[PDB]
């Protein structure tokens, strides 16, 4: 497997939020804090991190699942959990 | 004294060289896997010549080489017996592991200890070809644990994985239960027949080996993972894929079955013992297959399919069919080994994922891997004129065409139908569907190492039984006049099992959802065996060890009865003796008493 | 402070002083010599020639002499036709069993 | 270190002879020993009973 | 031959002459052929070289022979000087008898492979010879204890004709 | 890319393993040569019948030359 | 070559060897008292050689 | 700490759907049943009676404890998965590298030189970061395992060495 | 005879008069040399024991133990020069004096021709071991452990003294040859039982059987490395040697009186091996394993069967060498971690790769994995016991079953698994420790080729 890098993560990350129809593409920002500006319900936040979980193939613990909130921070927690540094 | 005898022995000495070269440490620390693979390849090519000498002539050797040591009337000697069983198991086992060796390079292209890995495989390989080739019971006993301990290390290849050690500990324990039966047969044969060489045991016609055969049976059940002693083999999936593809697929696990084939002449003389052989094989066939069709890991499916096969093998040895059992060993060696590397192909390529619920659509993604699996699946089910037909279709017809237990005979038919059932489950979920793996697809099988290894085993499975059956001398009684209704049963049940399994599998495509049936809650949990029998007895014996035993006896009672009581008695009366008042009046009064008793009362004067 | 004592000394690493330390003592030159002594008079003198000594020890327990008497005895025994080896050992003819 | 102490040394000083400990010690002590004595005694009482009357077969049993 | 044929009776081998009818070549013959000029001959050339070197400087060795000595049934009570010769002679015969059982056991085991599927009935002579020897061996040394001595062997034997003569008296009636 | 892999020092183990292969073989090959050499120089004695008027030497009752020499020199 | 000192620190290496040399001496001295039945056991007693006088030393 | 109710239902929602995925397997079924499972979740979102929400929770997992797949789906890297600490046996602690023989260390000079720098920072940073910890430690011992950052500039966050120098999850 | 004794005692002045730092060297030089000379003794004749004089003789049983003891002597010196380096020269010389004086007594005891002479240094071995356990032992409970070890054997040995002198006043000499040739059938008079009990219990104590085995765990754990091996690799075998010599005049009383000891032993091995399955101390786990193997020998010797005797000696050498290795294993990781708890230092294989291999083959040998001599010993006893009675295989085999679990239990807990994070003092293993380990394991496999050497007089 080729070394997956942070640029690859974010490209794959915002791909799925753009896919998520309640997150319409135009107002997607790397730091788009979900319910403050996208209005995305926290009960669907627990639904998107498992979408991330199948996207990259691993488990996000519940302790930081509710903490995993910002799309940039989505990438941030992805990188260190797989020591993605490049 | 042809080259047969000499070069059939040198075959063994070939595979020992990679071990010796490795210990020098001058050995090539880079291309060692290539070194050993080619070494096994030459050992295979050498192993042909004894075979081609066999079907022509039919001579089987006994090589009583260097005399180890003599025990009065016992002459324990390293002796190799090149029976028809040994003269053909040697090529097929070498051929399979050579195919595995090529596949192993591709699969473990990143393991840092790869050279150690290949060294372990040879040591296992050495331990087995001295197990199959064993003129005396002692060197047969040599392999019986040499293969077991080699399995332990190989299973625990990923040392850090806590479960892998638990599975590794599980494998040796269940094997060790069988060795109790093994040593029991050992003691009886030496005490009564005064030997361990298989020749003297046969000649001394021990036609009432009640305890010996029971001991042999218990040894087989642990090694071949029968009911009561099965779950270690399904739990042996925590080891790496090529490890399971070789040992716990068609080579190591079949050793237990091979034991009775060695002792078949004494086995048939008794009537009582072979009853529970086919009884044990019968129950093993369901429970392994019954749990097979409900698991969701390819490694779990395939292994349970193996244990169902070894369930079927002992059914054959049940009703006086040893030779067909050994035939089934050879066929099982080809297609079953293929299925694991085929599953290993989709595992590694699809990012080491083993949950059967994540594949689908792999038919077009992996044309060769899908092609290999369906041929293997058909071979396992027993499609006519292809591998399994020459053994399983003969067996199912044979066990039906004999005076057997009625329940045992019905047992095989359900297993054969269930044999197709999980076979469809693999082909349906893994291949015939839509993609379910993570979005990044890294599907790949174009590596020549995988292609050459699978194809090498594939062309072997295609013909397989045709060559062996036509070449070996006719050495079983062939039943001829079968009523057509039961002669088709070998094909009816599997075709029937195909229909319902297919209908049940695509019922998942149906939008309806159902809560778990209690039967599914039973079958899917490995048939309820590991949840109880690995938790209840383990807790009691362990709790007995600490609460009782050590604490109760060793550290409390055994130190109180003898040591502490004497110490307490000595101290309690030492203080009263030493506690004196220091007044002469009391001491002198004691002298007056002492004089009085000594003078008269104690009759010292008279 | 209970008693005027010393703190538990730190376990010195033989490697940090001399990285080629052999774990036999502190001083390097004798350490290297201790290597030579243990391996020479260990593996080399005792293990190698000692194994050859015991391997090539002369006839022990008369294992082969007993054999050489066996075939000449058995060949004689079946030459005459009398039983191969008598069930009795001390010839009963000279035994003077009581009553 | 507390666990090792409580499981190695701090047993007998905290041990007190009570009917629960007393019966358990006897049950797991002399109990199995006498039980195995009885089993082997009768088995070794049935074995020779066969061979003095010649009711057992050891025609090829020599290396006892 | 190095060993003796009388001690190890080998029935003549009945090897059939090769008479094939199929036209395609018989491979096995070729494998023996290319083995002969690749392994067998070079081994023989080396072997004939070592044998001629061995015969160049030939040194001899013989077999030690112990003459008969008074055994324990005529050795005087106590008198361990006579017991020593008695015990040593008896123990020497013990090893010889153990080897005698070994010689029979190999012959019995030799029949198994030699007779193949005919083992059950072809060498019933081998079976009875071992049965006769094993039974006689039992009367000689069996159940003598790990501290077996010629005194115990005499003691166990003396019981045998004691019971036998008692049975003889009962049989006479 | 290529990045540093961490691994416990094998030098002491490697040096130690090299020492057996030196010191064991130090007497290994000369002994192995010697055992072979006596087998290509004087061979093995044959079972000769005891000649008349001469009882053998104490060490003579052995066939292998090394066993005879060991008996000659030690026992 | 430091010989005045090399003997001082390496004279201990000779005690055990001469001990073994000494050990054989008592081994080959005590047996003489144990002669007694020299060539007297009828199992091994046999005619003497013309020159040799003691069968086993 | 305080496992508040809203975290519980989210954990209930996450794992139940994971089990639900293990059941439908096929994506269309999984998508369908998740949406209805989603709908029956948020429909009851207006309950001023928090006790009633707990009561509605009490029978929830009980059905789940029946609805649980006996073999749920776990990505292998996670606990229970096939690839759990599979590569643990390869990762070795960094401090062991200090043992390396000088010849072995000479094989990697600049990396070992960079290690020397890391040894240098961790030395003075330890006193700095421990000093920060003591001066801001809450009274009566720490209340939560959470660790404060480096308040001032330049200094490293306290107790950073083992987390930062932790061996990579894929060491080979 | 004297060719081994005098060099051993002459070694004592050498250590006392050697240079300040050469004591370990010069002692190691000739301790290996003594084993070489003892290896020459290993030759045995057909049936007559190799007799030297009235004072000393050797048979096919004493010689394998003799070479084992002399072979051991370098190993304690190798294994001890790590925790005694920071000691004054006199105490080091005094320590070395203890072992060779101890090793001298073992040579004398096994070669003894008279039971009383056997008896005198049978007790004399304790005086150096008591000093070693108490003085240089590194613990607190060593004081009580020394008392337990000393008093237990004395409580059994003194009745033997009264028994042995009784034989002297009733049957003249107690020379092993004369006692064997003039053996008489011991009667079943109620005094003869107590005659039998006294002649047996002395060896029973220093051959730990169930009940009379509580001195072993405290002695083995608390003693230093050298004391642990000598007390576990040769000392326990002193009882074994005693029986083979002394049951010559205990038959047929041994036929009936064997039952209480057989029942205590066969059941004891299952219990003791069960203790191993849940031991917290690594040294204690190895110590209890010695009880199980020795208890297996107890059944072997007490059966009095040719096969049982042969396996008894086979297990006798194998267990001693293996237990010595395992005590080296526990000792080699102890000072690195400075504790004895097994779970404290997990995942040692990742840090120390060779120790994983050494500990691996140590486990297999203790496993009685064929063809290691342990298997030959155990397997021989199984057949001998099975001929004695058919049921015993249930007990016999179950021991092998339990032996598999606990032997691998130390392997998985210590070698395999995740390394513990906090420890950082584990340095790469010294080549001395590695060499000492191969010094143990290699002769074991070398013995596999020639079991006849260690089978015993019954062969
Ligand atoms: C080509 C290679 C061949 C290899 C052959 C196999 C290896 C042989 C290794 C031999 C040396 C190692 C073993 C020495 C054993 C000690 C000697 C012994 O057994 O008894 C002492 C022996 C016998 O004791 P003795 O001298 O009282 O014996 C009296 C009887 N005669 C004289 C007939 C032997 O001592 C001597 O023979 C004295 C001379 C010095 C011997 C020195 C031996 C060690 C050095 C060599
Ligand atoms: C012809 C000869 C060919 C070369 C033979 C070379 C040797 C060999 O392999 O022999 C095979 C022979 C095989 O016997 P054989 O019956 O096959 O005959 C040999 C000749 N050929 C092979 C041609 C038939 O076996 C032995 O010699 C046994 C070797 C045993 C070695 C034991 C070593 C022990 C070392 C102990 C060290 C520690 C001591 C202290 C501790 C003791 C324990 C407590
Ligand atoms: C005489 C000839 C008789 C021939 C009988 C042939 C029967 C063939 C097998 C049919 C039943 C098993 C089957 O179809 O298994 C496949 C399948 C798996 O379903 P499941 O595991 O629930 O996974 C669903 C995932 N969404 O669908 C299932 O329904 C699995 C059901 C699991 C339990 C099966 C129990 C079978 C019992 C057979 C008899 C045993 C002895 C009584
Ligand atoms: C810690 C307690 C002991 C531990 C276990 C030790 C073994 C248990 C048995 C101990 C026996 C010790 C005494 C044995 C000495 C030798 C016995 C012997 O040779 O047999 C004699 C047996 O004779 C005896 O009476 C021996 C003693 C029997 C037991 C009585 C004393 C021993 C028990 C109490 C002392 C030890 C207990 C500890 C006390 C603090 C034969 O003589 P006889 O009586 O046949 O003489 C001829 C004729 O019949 C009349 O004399
Ligand atoms: C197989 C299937 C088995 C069966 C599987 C489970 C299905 C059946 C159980 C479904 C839930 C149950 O009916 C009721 C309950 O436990 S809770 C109701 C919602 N009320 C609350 O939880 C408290 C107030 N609300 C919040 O805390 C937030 O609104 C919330 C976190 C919920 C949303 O996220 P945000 O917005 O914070």
């Amino acid at each position: 497997a080729p070394p997956l890098t942070l640029e690859a993560i974010k490209d794959r990350v915002l791909y799925v939020l753009k896919l998520y129809d309640k997150i319409d593409p135009e107002k997607l920002s790397v730091n788009s804090h979900f319910m403050k500006d996208l209005g995305l319900d926290s009960l669907d936040q627990v639904e998107i991190i498992m979408a991330m979980e199948d996207e990259f193939g691993f488990e996000i613990p519940d302790i930081d699942a509710e903490k995993l909130m910002c799309p940039q921070e989505i990438v941030d927690y992805i990188a260190d959990k797989k020591d993605v540094y490049e | 004294m042809n080259p047969f005898a000499s070069l059939t022995l040198t075959t063994l000495i070939i595979l020992t060289i990679p071990i010796m070269m490795s210990n020098s440490n001058i050995y090539k620390t880079n291309l060692y896997p290539n070194y050993v693979k080619t070494t096994v390849s030459y050992a295979f090519t050498l192993s042909l010549v004894p075979l081609l000498m066999f079907m022509h002539t039919g001579q089987e050797m006994i090589i009583s080489n260097w005399h180890w040591m003599t025990l009065q009337t016992v002459e324990l000697s390293l002796s190799f017996k090149m029976d028809y069983f040994s003269v053909m198991f040697i090529p097929v086992a070498l051929f399979v592991t050579w195919s595995i060796m090529e596949f192993s390079m591709w699969y473990m292209h990143s393991d840092p200890f790869i050279n150690r890995f290949f060294k372990y495989l040879v040591l296992f390989l050495i331990t087995m070809m001295i197990l199959v080739t064993a003129n005396n019971l002692f060197q047969l006993f040599i392999g019986w644990e040499g293969v077991g301990i080699m399995s332990f290390l190989l299973i625990g290849w990923w040392h850090g994985r806590t479960d892998a050690n638990t599975a590794a500990l599980q494998a040796i324990l269940y094997n060790r239960i069988g060795d109790i039966g093994f040593v029991l047969s050992m003691a009886w044969f030496l005490t009564h027949s005064n030997a361990w060489d298989l020749q003297q045991i046969f000649m001394l016609n021990n036609e009432c080996p009640n305890m010996p055969l029971i001991g042999l049976l218990l040894a087989a059940a642990g090694k071949s993972a029968q009911f009561g002693l099965h779950p270690w083999l399904p739990s042996a999936m925590e080891g790496p894929t090529p490890v399971s593809a070789l040992l716990h697929s068609s080579t190591m696990v079949v050793a237990g079955v091979f034991l009775l084939i060695r002792f078949y002449p004494l086995m048939e003389t008794n009537k009582l013992v072979q009853t529970m052989t086919l009884c044990l094989g019968a129950i093993t066939t369901l429970f392994t297959a019954l749990c097979a069709i409900t698991q969701n890991d390819i490694k779990k499916i395939v292994a349970f399919s193996t244990s169902s096969q070894l369930g079927l093998m002992m059914v054959t040895i049940g009703i006086n069919q040893p030779h067909l059992a050994f035939l089934h060993i050879c066929m099982h060696a080809f297609f079953k080994a293929m299925l694991f590397m085929c599953s290993g192909s989709i595992i590694h390529s699809l990012n080491d994922e083993q949950d059967i619920r994540k594949m689908g659509g792999l038919y077009k993604a992996m044309p060769f891997t899908t092609t290999a699996l369906i041929i293997g699946s058909l071979a396992l089910t027993g499609m006519p004129y292809l591998t399994g037909f020459y053994s399983k279709d003969l067996i199912i017809e044979a066990v039906n065409m004999s005076y057997t237990n009625a329940w045992a005979l019905l047992m095989t038919l359900i297993a054969t139908s269930l044999t197709a059932a999980y076979s469809t489950r693999i082909i349906f979920f893994a291949f015939l569907g839509k993609p379910r793996f993570p979005p990044l697809v890294l599907i790949n099988e174009n590596n020549p190492l995988l292609i050459n290894s699978i194809k090498r085993l594939l062309i072997g499975s295609i013909f397989a039984g045709f060559i062996i059956s036509n070449n070996i001398p006719p050495m079983t009684v062939p039943n001829t006049t079968m009523p057509l209704y039961m002669k088709m049963t070998a094909l009816i049940v599997t075709i029937m099992g195909f229909m319902l399994a297919l209908e049940l599998n695509n019922t998942t495509y149906y939008l309806k959802f159902k809560y778990p049936s209690q039967t599914y809650k039973f079958s899917n949990m490995l048939g309820y065996y590991p949840s109880i029998m690995h938790r209840l007895p383990t807790y009691h014996n362990l709790s007995m060890s600490q609460k009782s035993a050590s604490s109760l006896l060793d550290l409390i009672w055994l130190e109180t009865i003898l040591p502490k009581t004497t110490s307490f008695i000595q101290m309690k009366m030492s203080i009263m003796v030493s506690n004196q008042k220091g007044l002469i009046k009391l001491y002198f009064l004691s002298f007056l008493i002492t004089i009085m008793i000594s003078m008269t009362l104690f009759n010292y004067h008279e | 402070i209970r008693l005027q004592e010393d703190p538990d000394p730190e376990d010195e690493n033989l490697y940090e002083k001399n990285p080629d330390s052999h774990g036999y003592d502190k001083d390097p030159i004798v350490d290297l010599w201790n290597m030579r002594v243990v391996f020479f008079f260990g593996f080399s003198i005792v293990l190698v020639l000692g194994s050859t000594f015991v391997a090539y020890l002369p006839d022990y327990r008369m294992q082969e002499w007993a054999r050489r008497e066996a075939e000449r005895l058995v060949k004689y025994r079946e030459a005459n036709g009398l039983p191969l080896m008598e069930s009795n050992c001390f010839d009963p003819n000279k035994i003077q069993l009581p009553e | 270190i507390r666990w090792t102490y409580a499981r190695s040394a701090n047993i007998y000083p905290n041990f007190r002879p009570t009917p629960k400990t007393s019966l358990l010690g006897a049950l797991f002590g002399i109990g199995p020993l006498f039980f195995w004595y009885y089993v082997f005694k009768t088995d070794r009482d049935k074995k020779e009973k066969l061979i003095q009357e010649g009711k057992l077969d050891q025609t090829f049993n020599i290396s006892y | 031959d190095s060993w003796d044929k009388d001690v190890y009776p080998e029935p003549p081998r009945r090897t059939p002459a090769p008479a094939p009818q199929t036209s395609l070549p018989n491979p096995v013959t070729y494998l023996t052929k290319i083995f002969d000029l690749l392994v067998d001959r070079p081994v023989t050339l080396a072997r004939e070289f070592i044998e001629q070197q061995h015969a160049k400087n030939r040194y001899y060795y013989y077999h030690r022979e112990f003459r008969r000595v008074p055994d324990i049934t005529e050795c005087e009570e106590k008198d361990i000087l006579c017991m020593f010769e008695a015990e040593m002679q008896w123990r020497r015969d013990y090893k010889v008898d153990q080897e005698i059982v070994n010689i029979i056991q190999e012959r019995l085991k030799a029949c198994q492979q030699r007779e193949g599927e005919s083992y059950r009935q072809n060498c019933a002579k081998e079976l009875e010879q071992f049965t006769q020897v094993s039974k006689a061996f039992q009367d000689r040394y069996s159940d003598l204890g790990a501290h077996y001595s010629a005194r115990k062997c005499l003691a166990k034997q003396k019981q045998r004709m004691l019971a036998e003569r008692k049975a003889a008296k009962e049989a006479a009636a | 890319k290529r990045l540093f892999i961490i691994k416990p020092s094998g030098f002491y183990d490697r040096r130690f393993l090299k020492l057996m292969r030196f010191y064991i073989l130090l007497t290994g090959i000369p002994v192995a040569i010697g055992i072979t050499l006596v087998n290509v120089f004087i061979g093995e004695a044959e079972l000769a019948d005891i000649p008349e008027g001469y009882v053998p030497e104490h060490w003579e009752y052995f066939k292998h030359p090394i066993s005879r020499w060991i008996a000659r020199t030690f026992y | 070559m430091n010989v005045l000192q090399i003997v001082r620190d390496h004279w201990v290496h000779i005690l055990v060897p001469v001990g073994f040399v000494f050990g054989c001496y008592l081994d080959r001295r005590s047996d003489e008292k144990l002669t007694a039945f020299r060539n007297k056991s009828l199992l091994f007693k046999r005619e003497l050689r013309p020159n040799e006088e003691v069968t086993w030393k | 700490a305080y496992l508040t109710h809203q975290q519980k239902v989210l954990r209930l929602y996450k794992r139940a759907l994971r089990h639900l995925e293990s059941w439908c397997v096929h994506r269309d079924k999984y998508r369908y049943f998740a949406c209805l499972m989603r709908a029956r979740f948020d429909e009851h979102k207006n309950e001023k009676d928090m006790v009633k929400a707990t009561q509605l929770l009490r029978q929830a997992e009980e059905e789940f404890w029946y609805g649980q797949h006996p073999q749920p789906y776990i990505f292998p890297e996670s606990p229970g998965g096939t690839s759990y600490e599979r590569y643990e046996c390869y990762k070795v602690p960094e401090w062991c590298l200090d043992d390396w023989h000088p010849s072995e260390k000479a094989m990697y000079p600049d990396y070992f030189a960079k290690r020397e720098q890391w040894k240098r920072l961790r030395r003075e940073s330890w006193e700095r970061e421990v000093k920060q910890l003591q001066e801001e430690t809450p009274p009566g011992g720490p209340r939560t395992e959470a660790l404060p950052p480096a308040r001032k500039e330049g200094d490293l966050p306290p107790l950073w060495w083992h987390i930062v120098t932790r061996p990579r999850e894929r060491p080979m | 005879m004297l060719k081994i004794i005098i060099p051993t005692t002459m070694l004592l002045p050498m250590t006392w008069m050697s240079k300040h730092n050469m004591i370990w060297i010069n002692a190691t030089v000739h301790s290996l040399l003594i084993s070489l000379i003892s290896l020459s003794l290993l030759n045995q004749l057909g049936e007559n024991s190799l007799n030297f004089s009235l004072t000393f003789f050797s048979d096919s049983l004493s010689a394998p133990l003799l070479v084992l003891t002399t072979w051991l002597l370098p190993l304690m010196l190798m294994a001890s020069q790590s925790h005694l380096s920071k000691e004054t020269t006199t105490r080091k010389k005094l320590y070395i004096t203890m072992l060779i004086l101890l090793q001298l007594f073992l040579i004398m005891t096994f070669t003894a021709t008279e039971l009383i002479l056997f008896y005198i240094l049978f007790e004399a071995t304790l005086v150096p071991t008591l000093i070693i356990i108490t003085r240089w032992g590194n613990q607190t409970e060593r004081l009580n452990a020394g008392l337990y070890f000393l008093f237990y054997t004395l409580a059994g040995s003194l009745p033997l003294l009264v028994a042995l002198v009784y034989i002297q006043n009733t049957t003249g000499s107690l020379n092993f040859l004369i006692i064997h040739y003039w053996s008489h059938p011991l009667s079943n008079s109620w005094s003869n039982i107590f005659m039998w009990l006294a002649c047996i219990m002395a060896f029973m104590v220093k051959m730990p059987l169930y009940g009379l085995h509580l001195w072993l765990p405290k002695a083995h754990v608390e003693a230093p490395i050298a004391g642990s091996m000598v007390l576990a690799a040769v000392l326990l075998k002193l009882g074994g040697y005693g029986m083979m010599r002394i049951t010559t005049i205990l038959n047929p009383l041994t036929n009936y009186m064997a039952y209480p000891f057989l029942m205590l032993s066969m059941w004891g091995m299952i219990m003791t091996s069960s203790i191993c399955l849940r031991q917290t101390d690594l040294k204690s786990l190895i110590a209890y394993s010695s009880v199980s193997h020795m208890a297996l020998v107890i059944v072997a010797i007490m059966i009095q069967t040719p096969w049982s005797f042969m396996g008894a000696t086979a297990l006798m050498i194998a267990h001693g060498l293996t237990s010595s290795m395992l005590f080296c294993l526990a000792n080699t990781n102890y000072e690195r971690v400075h504790s004895r708890t097994m779970i404290l230092a997990r995942g040692l294989q990742t840090l120390l790769p060779l120790m994983a291999t050494w500990w691996l083959m140590a486990s297999l040998t203790n496993l009685a994995l064929p063809p290691s001599i342990n298997l030959i010993g155990e397997l021989f006893i199984i057949t001998a016991s099975f001929s004695w009675s058919n049921i015993t295989i249930i007990l016999m085999g179950m021991n092998m079953m339990i032996t598999a679990l606990y032997s691998l239990y130390m392997l998985i807990t210590t070698q395999r698994g995740k390394y513990t994070h906090h420890i950082n003092n584990i340095k790469a293993s010294f080549t001395r420790e590695n060499a000492l380990m191969a010094l143990h394991i290699l002769p074991l496999l070398l013995l596999t080729l020639n079991p006849k050497m260690i089978l015993g007089p019954l062969y």
